[PDB]
């Protein structure tokens, strides 16, 4: 009985047993450390130039030469076929399982 | 200042079209991340 028997033999073994790294763990307490919120806002009027100069024009300057295209999608693409590779291998483990499994339980039915 | 009001028009309107282009493979995007 998938229902009696074993709630029979369960309240048995149960009446049987009536018988008887340091800034990473403290991070997990759930806060992350805060980055540079400096470089996006700035002010024109605002104290300090080096952030216009020394935050936006050489990493603007670095972003468009940085922002491409010149290879565009076959770069993308030639690490999607990759990606398809690195799959199948996979399921081919899953097939490998799933035959030596139904092998060893073949094996105990007789 | 102005010259980086210069930049940043220029230049982010040149990003604003590549990213739009480009579109971060948005379909070659969800045809990756699908797929991992």
């Amino acid at each position: 009985i998938p229902d009696g028997y074993k709630n029979e033999i369960d309240q048995l073994v149960k009446k049987e047993f009536a018988n008887i790294t340091l800034f990473l763990e403290e991070y997990r307490r759930k806060y992350p450390r805060i980055d540079t919120s400096r470089y996006i806002p700035n002010e024109s009027s605002e104290v300090s130039l080096l952030g216009i100069v020394d935050s936006y024009l050489k990493h603007q300057e670095i972003v468009l030469d940085t922002l491409l295209p010149q290879t565009v999608s076959n770069q993308w693409r030639i690490n999607n076929d990759y990606i398809r590779q690195t799959c199948t291998i996979v399921e081919e483990m899953n097939i490998q399982q799933r035959k030596q499994i139904n092998d060893l339980e073949i094996y105990r039915k007789r | 200042t102005e010259v980086l009001l210069e930049s940043i028009q220029s230049k982010v309107e040149s990003i604003e079209q590549l990213q739009r282009k480009l579109q971060h493979v948005q379909p070659l995007e969800q045809q990756n991340n699908e797929m991992c």
